[PDB]
């Protein structure tokens, strides 16, 4: 049964540098962008919405807009990751994966800015 | 479910905006 992983639910780093939380799901073979839809989220903001394949930035929070980042390359490999640059204090807190290829889960991850 | 997560980022945006 469809199941997300993350290699790291707590994630620890510095103000200002750059950061990639990832989350696992699984793909075989090859990758069907017209069946993954992935979500990336923290708290009460959206951050990435891309479904089969179609990335919608007006739904994207503003304070992400221009730093938030999912690097589309990694999904071929079945890695669901985010990329923010020069994150904030704001930047810490629950952060959640949504992937549908299939079935469907989710799974959170903390972040925490020194 | 897909649909649900639809439906949050929908309305979250819309608030923002
Ligand atoms: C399920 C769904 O699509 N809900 C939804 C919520 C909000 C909006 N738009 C606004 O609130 C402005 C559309 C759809
Ligand atoms: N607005």
């Amino acid at each position: 049964a469809f199941t997300v992983t993350v290699p790291k639910d707590l994630y620890v780093v510095e103000y200002g540098s750059n950061m990639t939380i990832e989350c696992k799901f699984p793909v075989e073979k090859q990758l069907d962008l017209a069946a993954l839809i992935v979500y990336w989220e923290m708290e009460d903001k959206n951050i990435i919405q891309f479904v089969h394949g179609e990335e919608d930035l007006k739904v994207q929070h503003s304070s992400y807009r221009q730093r938030a980042r999912l690097l589309k390359d990694q999904l071929s490999l079945g890695n669901a990751a985010l990329q923010i640059t020069d994150v904030k204090l704001q930047d810490a807190g629950v952060y959640r994966c949504m992937i549908s290829y299939g079935g469907a889960d989710y799974k959170r991850i903390t972040v925490k800015v020194n | 479910d897909p649909a649900l997560w639809q439906c949050v980022f929908a309305a979250r945006s819309c608030y923002e905006e």
